């Protein structure tokens, strides 16, 4: 499948991946295309954390969905 | 004869994060009157201008945890 | 006639209201307080769905500083908040709003702290997140 | 526009009536019928008559406006006599 | 009390000036409402004082409590100052009713018992005896406030 | 002077008072000095010595005055018929007077009843000032007792007015009035005595008439009809209530007669509208609106049905159609729809936004119809208004076009169509030249930018920015080389992401020494005078001078690219054939074939197929263009 | 004349048309007709601000493809 | 600057009001709207001597200190001719004795 | 010269409206008169200022010591003054480390 995923520099980018890629895959995929280690990468989809140790289909997410990637946070 | 052959390809925008404008473009302090594009460790491109105050303020990249440092 | 000169931060927050309002973020909708004050910013925050907050609507106040984007502007929501990284006086507690100032006591890295490539858009994001997921480490 | 009072020895106090319908009792005596000018009586001596009619000038002319406003001087061997009559003039 | 000094903490100056032949002493409203004294201002006689922005105060007859007009109201609110300069509250007299400036007289030129002594009738006896209360200018004041 | 103490006898001072005040209040003609006289007596009575007599003197004026009102409540009811004239002559003369004695007692009402009113452990009643006593005990004396009889009189008099009688409206509407003048000098509530005791009764009786009124006019007459003479009622109805009722009451009185007319029945009025829209009947139309404009149930299916149909005309206007003229006839049916629908709603029914939105989504629906082919026809359509083949048409009729066009686009649902179908259109005319105005295609860009954000107008704004650039960098080309190839230059260079003709080639296709050298040459200027993303040739519509010397006349045309291969290939033999024409030029088969067959149309060439150079061909000018047939 | 979309919780984008002058009250009673919304549990939300029943949507500066947040 | 006046005859009295500056002939106006006899049948007088039109209020010794409101000073009246007269009020009480 | 300058964006900064919430009470001299204080005179010997002071910066952190001193000295210990001037005291000593 495609999904889209937006970065911190503004510019837009797709990433092709399947419901069975993992949350570590989507964000090393991410940081292949961008630029920006794992540690640092923190995906939001409707509001809520993706948990790194996840599946796509754990949220639901389909194809032509969007993804937001913002930077570590804490209390 | 006309013929036609364009845009002698050579490699994207590296949009700046802390001005947000394009890499060609002057950064945005310097539109208001020789504005250098400076790289990171990281490959991350920002202006001369704008980086210089980031790194100012505190030394650490914007995007990226890491030092900022030219090649 | 010369135009008046637009100041940096306000060509930057300018910058950032267009391209909020090109690209519409789930969740919550950014508008002026007052048409003059560029530094005074209404944000609406909607509970997401499938948390405890949803169907909620709590107005937050974000106040960029004359020096945006070098100082994070100061976000509080508006509607009474009752979480441990939200304050009484509503002042959100996010490392992502915190000044780049290195600390080494505070436990928070320099890249998850306030950065000039941070925008409104992924401040949001992080205070929406937090709100599901609170930090209790250091609860405010 | 002349209101004539009168007082007992035979006095004729003439005053405008716009001041004179301060008092809510000449203002009585003037909003009935027969017209009610010419206002006589059956007390006040003319001594009491001319210092509520003294006051009725000072009460528009010396006060609600910005000013010091002073006391208008009331002399102690007055003072019943004229606090009677303003007491039945409502004044 | 409706009628209340506001706690703010805020620092405030002003400046109490009598305009008014009497003696005014200025009338300070604490947090509760309660009326608080304060030293007495001669004829003429005006100083500074020191109150918080928001405090309420009203002023009165040195010795028969007789009502003063301050700022051409019944009540002055200091706000906060510039530069350390004083606000600038002026006492003048209302317009007074012949019949109660007549029995103010009576008031001054006889002692406040002494009014039985006087050759009139028993209800204005009675009437001379009623020395305005503070209280009863407050209520009406806060009946004023609350229908207006 | 003023008014002593006295010793009174108080009988005989109350006895006279009485007879005095007695002529008075009858409006019998008394002396200023007697009243003033009178005035004496009360002050006295007052200030009495050794006590005063002040309360015995209200006990007396409250017992007169009880006595009063009896006697004129014994008075109406011997008047008979004659209640409401009788009734208003008494109240003139007790209101008259109890204004009058009303000053007259105000020493009293200051010294007595203003200083002891109140207390006392049982309820007693409160003591009232003499115009409060005296008007509330008329009240309590001659209004309630006969409340029944006054309120059914004055009903039926107001139905004989509605009846088309002309009954007293000075007597009326003081009978009417008097019932809110003794509401003065209560603080508690302005009207409350009006209201529950009149109002409800009249508001009551009215309700039912109208009504009753209502089903008359249903079952007498037409909806037309119906309607007229519902109107002309609330029109009366309105003058009646000025004319007779306190001024609170006419909005209750009118909604009562809105409510009992044209609410309670509103399913015929909804039935029938169908009939009166479709059957545009205007001035039914617009009564139609405006009483329905009175119930907020009504305005939403008079919208319903006037977006029906508008849907429906617009929907057969433009069904209907002849294919010939396809696009402009589209277009010119939807403009004449919304014109003549939008000047019916300004006309007819009071231009209301309501109905302008239903008319937006009507033709929002008719625009975006198919079996898409609506969005088709409309870039079609404004496409051909772009066009040179737009003959006769000045700069400023295309301008009014152009804005005739945005305004039927902007309720264009289909978005993405539309600009699919508009990018390649303008595409191929600023490419080609068969743009009519420059101008006025970015005239329709800002016009278009205006109305969907530069988001959506991004390809054909960056089309028309990619014409003017690679103009402008064909003249900086040309300075450059004057600064420093045996024909001119005239090449294309685009971006692939908008244009939609942007089929680059990918043989190895030989361009002529002459375009090979300029090629050369662009491109060592480029290199220094700019960067970025790299193109393809477009050979296939970049046009250059191509000289015929074999013709008995001079002449050069500016070819495409392909075409200047295809024609130099000639140079070899007369006759060429087509194996030889491609391995000679190495450019694909589609694309030689399309050459070859676009030569032949020109006369320039004549027909394992085998062609030979044209030695009749011809042309108006000696230097002209060919036009870029490669589309 | 102009095109604007009512994007629900959900991510259903109701493309709607509405006019430079037209009021709140209208521009929810759309959202009704064509989604079924009653008019009163509608909150629209605009730019971080409640959308008002009796201000027009000129005061809210609403240009064409404006994304409403409606919340029920 | 104003001047206010108690116009007095015989032992009746009037009570009005004037600016310094005005002219004798305005207050002569001024007596014609009270009296209503115009200004040519009047004859005023302070003390006891004649007035002269043109002469100003101020000229004749009214000053706001000498004609103060609460204390309005007094003008003489006859009328085309006849002597001027002027008599005073009644005396006031006694003061009660407890005051004294 | 770096000390004075030093010195110099240390009062601006208590100045500014940033901490005015407890610089208020000092930004003048206090006035006698005004407060009534007819002991304050003979209980503070030196009275001083954020305006009267706006060698080295040893003078004026002297200054804005003997300043602070004197309020402390003269108001009782639970006074809003003293927490407003203890307050003010804190980012003073924290500028004049810094
Ligand atoms: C002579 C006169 N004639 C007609 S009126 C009058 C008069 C007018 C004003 C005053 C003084 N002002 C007041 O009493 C004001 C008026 C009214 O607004 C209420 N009020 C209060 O002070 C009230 N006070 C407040 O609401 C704030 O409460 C904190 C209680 O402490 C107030 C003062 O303590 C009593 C006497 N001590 C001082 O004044 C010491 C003084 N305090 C202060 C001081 C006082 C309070 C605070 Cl929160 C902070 C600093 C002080 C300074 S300098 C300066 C500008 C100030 C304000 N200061 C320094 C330095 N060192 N000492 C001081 C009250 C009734 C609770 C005492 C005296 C006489
Ligand atoms: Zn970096
Ligand atoms: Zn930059
Ligand atoms: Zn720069």
């Amino acid at each position: 499948m495609q999904i889209f995923v937006k970065t911190l520099t503004g510019k837009t980018i797709t990433l092709e991946v399947e419901p069975s890629d993992t949350i570590e895959n989507v964000k090393a995929k991410i940081q292949d295309k961008e630029g920006i280690p794992p540690d640092q990468q923190r995906l939001i989809f409707a509001g809520k954390q993706l948990e790194d140790g996840r599946t796509l289909s754990d949220y639901n997410i389909q194809k032509e969905s969007t993804l937001h990637l913002v930077l570590r946070l804490r209390g | 004869w006309n013929a036609v052959a364009l845009w002698a390809w050579d490699i994207v925008v590296d949009n700046c994060a802390i001005c947000r404008n394009h890499i060609m473009d002057l950064c945005i302090e310097c539109q208001a009157n020789e504005c250098t594009v400076a790289w990171g460790v990281c490959n991350h491109a920002f202006h001369f201008h704008c980086i210089s105050r980031w790194l100012k303020t505190r030394q650490v990249c914007p995007l990226d945890n890491r030092e900022w440092e030219f090649q | 006639m010369a135009r008046p000169l637009v100041p940096s931060s306000q060509k930057a927050l300018l910058l950032e209201l267009k391209g909020l309002q090109e690209e519409p973020v789930e969740g919550f909708r950014v508008t002026l307080v007052d048409e003059g004050d560029l530094y005074n910013w209404e944000v609406a925050i909607f509970g997401p769905p499938n948390t405890y907050y949803e169907g909620g609507y709590f107005k937050a106040r974000l106040k960029f500083p004359i020096d945006y984007p070098y100082s994070p502007p100061a976000f509080r929501f508006l509607t009474k908040m009752w979480h441990p990284n939200i304050y009484e006086t509503g002042d959100v507690c996010i490392s992502i709003l915190h000044p780049p100032v290195d600390d080494p006591q505070s436990g928070e890295l320099p890249s998850e702290r306030w950065n000039p490539t941070q925008n409104v858009r992924t401040i949001l994001l992080s205070v929406i997140s937090l709100l599901n997921e609170p930090n209790t480490f250091s609860p405010a | 526009m002349y209101v004539k009072l009168i007082s007992s020895d035979g006095h004729e106090f003439i005053v405008k009536r716009e001041h004179a319908l301060t008092s809510g009792t000449i203002k009585a005596m003037l909003s009935g019928p027969g017209q009610a000018n010419e206002v006589n009586f059956r007390e006040i001596p003319s001594h009491v008559l001319s210092k509520v009619c003294m006051y009725f000038t000072y009460k528009v002319r010396y006060t609600n406006s910005s000013t010091e406003i002073p006391e208008f001087p009331i002399a102690p061997e007055i003072a019943l006599e004229l606090l009677m009559a303003a007491n039945f003039l409502d004044c | 009390p409706v009628l209340r000094s506001v706690n703010s903490r805020e620092p405030s100056q002003v400046i109490f000036c009598n305009r008014s032949p009497r003696v005014v002493l200025p009338v300070w409203l604490n947090f509760d409402g309660e009326p608080q004294p304060y030293p007495t201002l001669p004829p003429g006689t005006g100083r500074r004082i020191h109150s918080y922005r928001g405090h309420l105060w009203l002023f009165r007859d040195a010795g028969t409590h007789d009502g003063l007009l301050v700022n051409q109201t019944e009540l002055f609110v200091p706000s906060l100052n510039v530069d350390g300069q004083p606000i600038f509250a002026n006492i003048t007299l209302p317009v007074y009713t012949l019949k109660e400036r007549c029995l103010q007289v009576v008031r001054s030129l006889v002692k406040p018992e002494n009014y039985r002594r006087l050759d009139i009738v028993r209800s204005l006896y009675e009437d001379l005896e009623d020395h305005p209360n503070v209280q009863k200018d407050l209520e009406r004041l806060t009946q004023e406030r609350i229908a207006h | 002077m003023s008014l002593k103490p006295r010793v009174v006898d108080f009988d005989e001072t109350w006895n006279k008072l009485l007879t005095t005040i007695k002529a008075v209040v009858m409006l019998e003609y008394v002396e200023r000095a007697t009243w003033n006289d009178r005035f004496s007596d009360i002050y006295a009575l007052c200030v009495a010595y050794p006590e005063p007599l002040g309360e015995r003197l209200y006990t007396e004026t409250k017992i007169f005055l009880e006595n009063h009102v009896r006697h004129l409540h014994k008075r109406v009811l011997e008047s008979e018929e004659q209640v409401l004239v009788m009734y208003h002559r008494y109240w003139e003369e007790y209101s008259k007077g109890a204004d009058y004695m009303d000053c007259l007692y105000r020493y009293l009402n200051t010294q007595f009843i203003k200083k002891n009113k109140l207390g006392g452990v049982d309820m007693n009643e409160p003591l009232m000032e003499i115009g409060e006593l005296a008007l509330d005990m008329w009240r309590k004396l001659m209004v309630e007792p006969l409340q029944a009889i006054l309120i059914r009189m004055l009903l039926r008099e107001i139905k004989n007015d509605r009846g088309g009688e002309d009954p007293n409206q000075k007597v009326i509407h003081g009978v009417i009035n008097s019932f809110v003048h003794v509401e003065q000098y209560k603080k508690k509530f302005p009207l409350k005595f009006y209201q529950e005791i009149f109002e409800s009764p009249f508001l009551t009786e009215t309700g039912e008439y109208y009504k009753q009124e209502a089903s008359n006019l249903l079952q007498e007459s037409n909806c037309s009809q119906y309607m007229e003479k519902v109107l002309g009622r609330l029109k009366d109805e309105e003058i009646r209530c000025r004319k007779y009722l306190h001024p609170s009451s006419y909005t209750k009185v009118i909604h009562e007669c809105q409510q009992r007319m044209v609410a309670d029945h509103l399913q015929f009025l909804h039935a029938e509208c169908h009939n009166i829209i479709r059957q545009e009947k205007k001035n039914d139309m617009a009564n139609m609106y405006v009483l329905l404009r009175a119930v907020s149930t009504g305005l939403p299916h008079m919208i319903q049905e006037l977006q029906n149909h508008i849907h429906d005309e617009g929907l057969r206007a433009t069904s209907n159609l002849t294919q010939e003229n396809m696009p402009t006839l589209f277009v010119e049916s939807v403009l004449e729809v919304h014109g003549k629908f939008v000047q019916l709603i300004n006309t007819v029914l009071n231009g209301d936004q309501h109905f302008m939105s239903a008319l937006d989504k009507a033709l929002t629906s008719v625009v975006n119809y198919r079996e898409c082919k609506a969005p088709e026809l409309l870039a079609k359509y404004c496409d051909n208004l772009l066009k040179k083949s737009a003959k006769g048409m000045t700069e400023n009729e295309v301008e009014d076009r152009l804005t005739s066009f945005i305004t039927v686009f902007k309720y264009i649902d289909d978005k993405d169509v539309f600009q699919k179908f508009y990018a390649r259109m303008l595409a191929k005319r600023l490419i080609h030249g068969l743009s009519m105005s420059m101008d006025s295609e970015e005239a329709m860009i800002n016009k278009l930018k205006q109305a969907c954000g530069y988001e959506f107008t991004s390809k054909l704004h960056r089309m028309y920015t990619d014409m003017s650039v690679s103009a402008d960098l064909n003249n900086k080309f040309n300075n450059f080389i004057k600064n420093q190839l045996g024909i001119s230059f005239q090449i294309y260079v685009l971006q692939a992401g908008a244009w939609p003709l942007t089929q680059a080639p990918s043989s190895t296709f030989a361009i002529p020494q002459e375009l090979e050298k300029s090629v050369q040459m662009f491109e060592l200027f480029y290199s220094q005078h700019f960067s970025g993303r790299k193109l393809t040739w477009l050979h296939y519509l970049c046009t250059g001078e191509v000289k015929m010397n074999y013709l008995g006349k001079p002449y050069v045309a500016m070819v495409t690219t392909y075409q200047m291969a295809v024609l130099l290939a000639f140079n070899n033999s007369e006759t060429v054939s087509y194996k030889e024409l491609q391995d000679s030029t190495q450019m694909n088969e589609k694309e030689l074939t399309k050459t070859i067959k676009s030569l032949l149309d020109v006369k320039m060439i004549n027909h394992e197929s085998s062609f030979s150079l044209n030695m009749n061909f011809s042309s108006k000018r000696t230097k002209f263009k060919i036009t870029t047939s490669m589309q | 004349s102009m095109l604007i979309k009512v994007k629900t919780l959900t991510g259903k984008e109701i493309e709607i048309d509405i006019e430079p002058t037209d009021k709140v009250e209208r521009i929810k009673e759309r959202v009704e007709e064509k989604e079924g919304i009653p008019p009163q549990q509608q909150r629209l939300i605009y730019s971080g601000k409640q959308m008002n029943d009796e201000k027009t949507a000129a005061d809210y500066k609403i240009l064409g493809g404006s994304v409403l947040h409606l919340v029920l | 600057m104003d001047v206010f006046l108690m116009i007095r005859r015989h032992k009746t009295t009037i009570f009005t009001d004037a600016k310094e500056s005005s002219t004798v002939f305005e207050l002569k106006r001024i007596v014609e709207g009270i009296l209503k006899r115009p200004p040519d049948e009047q004859r005023l007088y302070k003390d006891d001597q004649l007035l002269d039109d043109g002469k100003t209020l101020g000229e004749c010794g009214f000053t706001s200190q000498t004609a103060r409101p609460q204390a309005p000073a007094t003008v003489g009246l006859a009328f085309r001719f006849e002597a001027l007269c002027i008599e005073p009020f009644s005396s006031p009480p006694e003061l009660p004795d407890v005051m004294k | 010269s770096e000390q004075l300058k030093c010195c110099s964006g240390i009062l601006k900064e208590m100045f500014a409206k940033k901490h005015a919430a407890y610089a208020w009470p000092f930004y003048k001299p206090v006035d006698v008169e005004a407060l009534g204080l007819h002991d304050y005179c003979d209980i503070i010997k030196h009275p001083m200022d954020m305006s009267t002071i706006k060698r080295d910066a040893q003078e004026f952190g002297a200054d804005v010591r003997l300043m602070f001193s004197n309020c402390y000295k003269y108001n009782p210990p639970d006074h809003e003054v003293v927490a407003m001037a203890r307050k003010l005291q804190d980012v003073f000593e924290m500028r004049f480390a810094k």
